[PDB]
RNA sequence: UUGGAGAGUUUGAUCCUGGCUCAGGGUGAACGCUGGCGGCGUGCCUAAGACAUGCAAGUCGUGCGGGCCGCGGGGUUUUACUCCGUGGUCAGCGGCGGACGGGUGAGUAACGCGUGGGUGACCUACCCGGAAGAGGGGGACAACCCGGGGAAACUCGGGCUAAUCCCCCAUGUGGACCCGCCCCUUGGGGUGUGUCCAAAGGGCUUUGCCCGCUUCCGGAUGGGCCCGCGUCCCAUCAGCUAGUUGGUGGGGUAAUGGCCCACCAAGGCGACGACGGGUAGCCGGUCUGAGAGGAUGGCCGGCCACAGGGGCACUGAGACACGGGCCCCACUCCUACGGGAGGCAGCAGUUAGGAAUCUUCCGCAAUGGGCGCAAGCCUGACGGAGCGACGCCGCUUGGAGGAAGAAGCCCUUCGGGGUGUAAACUCCUGAACCCGGGACGAAACCCCCGACGAGGGGACUGACGGUACCGGGGUAAUAGCGCCGGCCAACUCCGUGCCAGCAGCCGCGGUAAUACGGAGGGCGCGAGCGUUACCCGGAUUCACUGGGCGUAAAGGGCGUGUAGGCGGCCUGGGGCGUCCCAUG
RNA sequence: GCCUACGGGCAGGCGCCGAGGGUAGGGCCCGUGACUGGGGCGAAGUCGUAACAAGGUAGCUGUACCGGAAGGUGCGGCUGGAU
């Protein structure tokens, strides 16, 4: 069963390619509570049309480019910034916090 | 060219073996791909040999050379007795 | 300090010019055929790209071809040749 | 180095009874008829309250030396008693009987524990047909633990069939004096043995 | 619910906090004292240092031609020269195997490994099955012969010649590629025209059977690439990145891919820890632990990684190839100083280093592997032996009787206590040792009959080993180490005199030492016992189970709010977490 | 040049990449080390008495200056100050 994932576009920057951001969440493997962690994956979108804010189901797929192994699904829900904003405003945050 | 052979398992001379199945180019005592009977060399039990007739005609009949002796215990288990 | 087994390196020279002469004789044809569809010569392109054709099918039956690497040799010598011939349609022989 | 030294002055070092010797810890003088005071230097000086640990141990002790069996084993068969189902201690006596050396005694095949080892690694026992020397072995229940055919006319084991005809045998255990056999019926129960000791005690040894 | 023991130590004394310490189990061990036996296992943990010697991969004359030595037989009236057959021997050409098996852990924190999946992005020698075919023509190079270079290793040139080596031509079951369409749906399948592609012979019991050969579909096994989750320490490492992230096209591969090139775009990653540094092959399992967890990952098995250091490709189903190749580098050795020859991290051994880690043994009988129609060849894979108490397990040094109790040694309140049934002595058994018998493991391939099927019959063949083991005969026949103030089982005397010394911790020793040194005695364990080192444990002393912060060490000097965590009542949808069932 | 059925192949030549080296500069890690801070230990000398009782000028403290020394003083803070 090729993996499919639900996740966010956030980066539109590339070439037929956006990045998409994927919570996953689990139990700690010690600890016990629900963890929430991440990824982005690089998707694979030919006619360009997903956007910017848009979930969307991605799906393992034949090797791309150096890390570009999946194509995305189908767009789940479009229009949602809302998760855009956080994973700026932490981007951003990153600006800070150090030794210049 | 996957062979049927035998597999050490005693210990200092208490040879005890097991018919298995498995890729020629694999060790003696390496993974195999289907155990199908063990046979006992010295006879300490009544049951010194079994088989499993049914799974030892797959391999054969997919292709699997059997070793000289292995196939000698194939035949005293009737695994080729065709009447 | 000798050993036999060595016989196989006297053996591989042997063939290291044997797939050598073969693969080029290849490109050469290849890269002969090829410049004749930009002149347009429909005619003798093809009378070409057959003994081109020929020669990797050849080889693919020896050890020199992989197999499927005729294959894209096939592949990548007529494509290549097909659209050219479209600067000057109309193929002669066929 | 499996002991084997000076004896019924364990019969004097925990103050019970060790039948050790068997004829004569009979006759005024397993010594504790007449010096129950343990050995050494200080024997006849009051002792002191023994630690929680000390009881534990002669306890131990008494179990181990009544078998005469070297730690080691004697260990090792707590061990695997803990590993079967069933009273951790009552279970110890029980591979601890059943040692074929033991049966020998209990058969009356012999004098004392310790003859009846010389009896068995000299080879004078069948078991079941064939002769054992392997004193450690263990009894099966249903074996036919006897004297060897070679053995029968020995001025030992003759002299000491010729007491059991008036000694009745462990309630687990059946002998023909007649043709010198004997049966091991079923695995004794705590119930069945008369041990001066207290199980629980050398069980609580082993968790310390 | 088969499962969890604590103690010493800060005080004049208490309680708490808290650290240090011990008892437990374990080791691929080492050192000390002592050391009889057998079985099974295991033995460089340090210089991936350097390595003499020997052996560690070859095999086919039922693929082809010959050289050396020799034998038998032919054509010769005879001689020289020759024709056939043949034994040994050599190597060549050609096929298969060398890409397995053996070692080792350097590197590596990584899709390397663990786990579960993908492959419409793939290959797969030999094996098995199914379909189709093997027609005609020609060529080269060793060996061999002639010559030249070199000290050597070896090398150059000229000429002959065979083949299951090579080439060409035809057939095409079929298969390839381009294009078109039909179905599917990332490079899956059907189909049409065009074009391109096959092949070797050998053996007999020779009118047929065996081995092998060609194209294609499928099988089986083996593997490449890919993805999700998992995967050590340092933030006194915080920003890293330029082929770097993406796109088009092209190359390259079995194949997807920045893998590689060109051009274009400006990206990609990072506190859910990027980058830097340190360390380490990963796992099944193993050790400890009540468990959760911590530790480990040698022997065995699975996967990876190297085969003096680094680079690279060839040949090939498969290698970028430990005992194949080309180059540079370090090192060793030959050298006529031009130039060469080497790689034990294979088995055994050598030396070095070190606390420390074995026999240059036996066998190819068995199991496995290769090559062979087979007989058979090779197999330091392996199966055995040997050395080491290095581990574990079994076993012995005897059993019964024997004094109100020898002697000696120790103690004493001098009367006696003790060592001690211990000894002596009595009888009995009988390890060692001696003689005889003597093993499974081994039944195949082969041969024969039968249809080289099934089935049945015959023969050969053991390193261990004259060993195990059975029978008989047969001697009473090794014991040692630690400890004895508390934890902690085991107490007296003497010598000593803050000395000599002990010591894990608290401590002990300045003339009365249960703590030093000997002795008598005692406890503990037994061919062993101690010691050191290291793991888990005790330690709920990193606390998920299972901790804390008023004064014991601990609240940030206060606020503000970013990421993030956490969140009120009722009803419904979805069901991701979460629970249940089945299944792989 | 070598071979050829003249289609073409080998030899050779050039080129890219490239192990490695040279020169310049930078960074980072190991060994040895002159010179040098303090530290902890230990019986114990020397000068003084800071602290512990209101320790005999309550103590402690951030800071600041000064001084054989401990410490004294200013300024502010605290009670973990006796009456
Ligand atoms: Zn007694």
């Amino acid at each position: 069963p090729k993996k499919v994932l639900t996740g966010v576009v956030v980066s539109d920057k590339m070439q037929k390619t956006v990045t998409v951001l994927v919570e996953r969440q689990f139990p700690h493997p010690l600890y016990g509570k629900v963890i929430k962690r991440s990824k982005k994956y690089l998707a694979h979108d030919p006619e360009e049309k997903y956007k910017l804010g848009d979930v969307v189901e991605i799906i393992e797929s034949r090797p791309i480019s150096k890390r570009k192994r999946f194509r995305v699904l189908r767009l789940v829900e479009s229009g949602r910034m809302d998760l855009v904003e956080k994973y700026l405003i932490r981007r951003q945050n990153y600006q800070s916090l150090s030794k210049r | 060219m996957v062979k049927i052979r035998l597999a050490r398992f005693g210990s200092k001379h208490n040879p005890h073996y097991r018919i298995v199945v498995t890729d020629a180019r694999r060790k003696r005592d390496g993974k195999y791909i289907e155990k199908i009977g063990y046979y006992d060399p010295r006879k300490t039990t009544p049951d010194w040999l079994k088989v499993d007739v049914e799974r030892a005609r797959y391999w054969l009949s997919v292709g699997a050379q059997p070793t000289d002796t292995a196939r000698r215990l194939l035949r005293q288990a009737g695994v080729f007795r065709q009447e | 300090r000798n050993l036999s087994a060595l016989k196989r390196h006297r053996q591989s020279l042997k063939r290291r010019l044997r797939n050598k002469a073969k693969k080029s004789a290849i490109k050469t044809l290849s890269k002969k055929a090829v410049q004749l569809a930009q002149e347009g010569k429909a005619e003798e392109a093809l009378k070409i790209m057959r003994k081109a054709e020929s020669l990797i099918d050849k080889a693919a039956k020896g050890s020199t071809l992989h197999k499927n690497a005729a294959a894209r040799r096939k592949s990548r010598l007529m494509r290549k040749v097909r659209q050219l011939l479209e600067a000057a349609g109309a193929p002669l022989i066929g | 180095g499996r002991y084997i030294g000076p004896v019924c002055r364990l019969c004097r070092r925990e103050g019970v009874k060790l039948y050790l010797k068997g004829e004569r810890c009979y006759s005024p003088k397993c010594a504790m008829e007449r010096r129950p005071y343990p050995p050494g230097q200080h024997g006849q000086k009051r002792a002191r309250r023994p630690s929680d640990y000390a009881v534990r141990l002669r306890e131990k002790q008494k179990l181990r030396r009544i078998y005469g069996i070297s730690e080691r084993q004697f260990r090792n068969l707590f061990e695997e008693a803990s590993k079967k189902k069933g009273v951790t201690g009552s279970v110890f006596l029980g591979l601890l009987e059943s040692r074929l050396d033991n049966v020998v005694y209990r058969l009356g095949f012999a004098v004392s524990r310790r003859q009846a080892r010389q009896l068995v690694r000299h080879g004078h026992i069948t078991v079941n047909g064939r002769r054992v020397d392997l004193p450690s072995y263990r009894v099966r229940p249903g074996d036919e633990i006897a004297v060897a055919e070679k053995s029968r006319n020995l001025e030992l084991i003759r002299q000491n069939l010729e007491a059991m005809k008036g000694r009745k045998v462990g309630p687990w255990l059946s002998l023909d004096v007649e043709g010198m056999k004997g049966k091991f019926l079923r695995l004794p129960d705590r119930e069945d043995l008369a041990l001066p000791v207290n199980e629980q005690l050398v069980i609580e040894f082993y968790s310390r």
